[PDB]
RNA sequence: GAGGA
């Protein structure tokens, strides 16, 4: 899926508005990780 | 019953996290130098 | 950490040599010196690319996520 | 074409150091200044003189 | 501070900290050249401020709450610190009342019970000053923390705590005899939980835990296990 | 029975959570063996 | 010297109060700005003196 | 062509030939990511371009990348 | 703390 964040712990997925801060609501974790872009980052091969 | 737990608690983390060896009190006169920050720049070092 | 390709100073790829590398060890019991000598790298600037390697990348592989 | 004398030649270990000359050019061109002294700040990563 | 040449009554400027300069956007024109980098007992009235400062703290300390808490209730104190509405009233009630409004602000939940173990104020002029003082702050200007705080009390685990926070939700919506002094709310749907899973905490061990009635427990349970329809979630 | 304080704690020591862990363990806590 | 250095001069009954450039206030939060050190060194010497206006 | 001289907005045809790569670890085991593994998605126009060299008798060329379980590896390259 | 030289 698209993704807002990913619990550090339980390493599933996870979307939050500016409400909690954290609870990986599995493991109730409390730091997440926000859920690397999809801009399709470009890199030079050298 | 009424006991300062915090007094042992953050006499012992501040002295920790700064190395004055002595009193949170003592700024100079307390032992300094002991306690940094583990190096972790190479395995070795 | 993973095997470089390309021995730095030689140019010669190396990166595809690494696993036949270690089955000669294991499998053949051989000696380095010459299995190195079987993979073809004759000139040291390559058979130093090899022989010193450092597999790290195995123990990143343990980190469960 | 071959050189006259001949060269001492072999593998060795070698260990890349920090401080990477990134971390030290450095230029001040007149930039901000202090507070007490009005002189320049210090301090590379602090645009310093 | 504006361009003379430009002359844009909104000045759209910019500040090159960089060089230390303030420049005019627009035209380029410098305005400032030099920029000043700053990045790095009885006499005073304080001293019934600095006596309350110092029970605070050292109630704070008893009470492991956060400096976010300290000083949440050192502001309330300092903002009422002299009023007739106050008139005494111990020097306790308003440390205690305070203590709670810190709490309360930084989202800390705590027991008037618990407070008052830490302090003696009768609780009832306790009562009376916390609502005088809320009053008064208010004038000068929500219940699910306690959850967890009781479930680590008890010992347990994280999702039981949610299935207890999905109750508690729903308690809100369930009147049908729902909260009327909500703690108990709280403690019967804990009870719920651990009745739900397999748990050796039975209500004597929780009671004489959370200091609540034996009794209120299954007055709640009553009622709630008709509530039982609305409160499952897998 | 009475709280007092809080203690540091060295890691690996006796008291610490990983002074007896195996490696696999040490893996699955995150901490280089 | 006569006109410089009288002794009496030694003895400091009038004070001067150095302008704040002499010590600035940094602002290094925001809201609230941290006073120079000398600031409250002469907070204090004012403190004492007013007591002893005071207590006489 | 050199891209410096092909016209077209920094690739095509011409001047570039667009590889890809997938790789997902499946297997419980370490899933090797190997050079033999890149698959061409450009045109060739019918040029013999752009395979991988794969010298490695074992067939499978360079070992680019190991993968363990859940890692994804998913990149597309212009060479 | 760091610290290069
Ligand atoms: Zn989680
Ligand atoms: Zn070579
Ligand atoms: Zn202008
Ligand atoms: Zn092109």
């Amino acid at each position: 899926a698209t993704l807002k964040y990913i619990c550090a712990e339980c390493s599933s997925k996870l979307s939050l508005s500016r409400t909690d801060a954290v609870r990986c609501k599995d493991c109730g974790h409390r730091i997440l990780l926000k859920a690397r872009t999809k801009r399709l980052v470009q890199f030079e091969a050298r | 019953l009424a006991i300062n737990a915090k007094t042992i608690t953050s006499g012992l983390k501040y002295a920790l996290a700064t190395g004055n060896w002595g009193e949170q009190k003592k700024a100079m006169s307390s032992r300094a130098g002991v306690s940094q920050v583990l190096n972790r720049y190479t395995y070795s070092s | 950490m993973i095997v470089p390709v390309r021995c730095f100073s030689c140019g010669k790829v190396v990166g595809d040599k690494w696993e036949s590398y270690l089955n000669l060890l294991q499998e053949d019991e051989l000696d380095e010196g010459t299995a190195l000598s079987r993979l073809g790298l004759k000139r040291y600037c390559c058979r130093r690319m090899i022989l010193t390697h450092v597999d790290l990348i195995e123990k990143f592989l343990r980190y469960n996520p | 074409k071959k050189l006259m004398a001949q060269i001492f030649f072999g593998p060795t270990y070698y260990q890349r150091l920090r401080h990477m000359v990134d971390d030290k050019i450095h230029a001040r061109a007149r930039g901000p200044m202090q507070v007490l002294t009005r002189q320049p700040v210090e301090g590379r990563s602090r645009d310093g003189g | 501070l504006t361009c003379p040449e430009c002359k844009v009554y909104p000045p759209k400027i910019v500040e090159r900290f960089s060089e230390g300069d303030v420049v005019c956007a627009l035209c380029g024109l410098v305005l400032s050249d030099k920029l000043v980098d700053t990045r790095s007992v009885m006499d005073k009235k304080d001293n019934e401020v600095q006596a309350a400062f110092a029970k605070i703290t050292m109630l704070c300390d008893a009470a492991e709450l956060p400096k976010i808490v300290k000083d949440c209730a050192k502001e309330a104190y300092k903002l009422c610190h002299d009023e007739k509405t106050l008139k005494g009233k111990s020097m306790e009630s308003i440390m205690a009342a305070s203590i709670l409004i810190g709490c309360r602000r930084a989202e800390v939940a705590r027991t008037f019970k618990e407070i008052q173990s830490l302090i003696h104020v009768k609780t009832k002029e306790f009562g009376k000053t916390l609502n005088i003082m809320k009053n008064i702050l208010r004038g000068k200007s929500q219940n699910l923390t306690y959850i967890p705080r009781f479930c680590s009390h008890l010992g347990l685990p994280m999702q039981v705590t949610t299935s207890a926070e999905y109750t508690a939700k729903k308690c809100k919506e369930i009147k049908e005899i729902a909260g009327k002094s909500p703690i108990t709310i709280a403690v019967v749907s804990i009870y719920l939980n651990i009745l739900l899973f397999q748990i050796p905490i039975t209500a004597a061990k929780v009671g004489q835990t959370l200091q609540v009635t034996e009794g209120t427990i299954k007055s709640g349970y009553k009622i709630l296990y008709e509530h039982r329809d609305k409160l499952v979630d897998p | 029975k009475v709280f007092i304080g809080r203690l540091p704690i060295m890691l690996r020591s006796k008291n610490c959570y990983l002074s007896e862990a195996t490696e696999s363990d040490l893996y699955k806590l995150k901490e280089c063996p | 010297n006569e006109v410089f250095s009288r002794p009496e001069w030694m003895i400091l009954t009038c004070l001067p109060v150095p302008p704040p450039p002499v010590r600035p206030s940094i602002s290094f939060n925001e809201s609230q700005r941290g006073e120079d050190d000398l600031t409250f060194k002469l907070a204090d010497i004012l403190k004492a003196n007013i007591s002893l206006e005071t207590l006489e | 062509e050199y891209s410096r001289d092909c016209f077209c907005e920094d690739h095509c045809d011409k001047c570039s030939v667009v590889l890809t790569l997938q790789a997902f670890g499946e297997s419980e085991s370490t899933t090797n990511v190997y050079s033999k593994d890149l698959v061409i998605v450009s045109n060739l126009m019918g040029r013999n371009i752009g395979h991988p060299i794969i010298q490695d008798k074992e067939g499978n060329g360079v070992l680019i990348c190991k993968l363990r379980k859940g890692q994804e590896l998913k990149l597309t390259c212009v060479a």
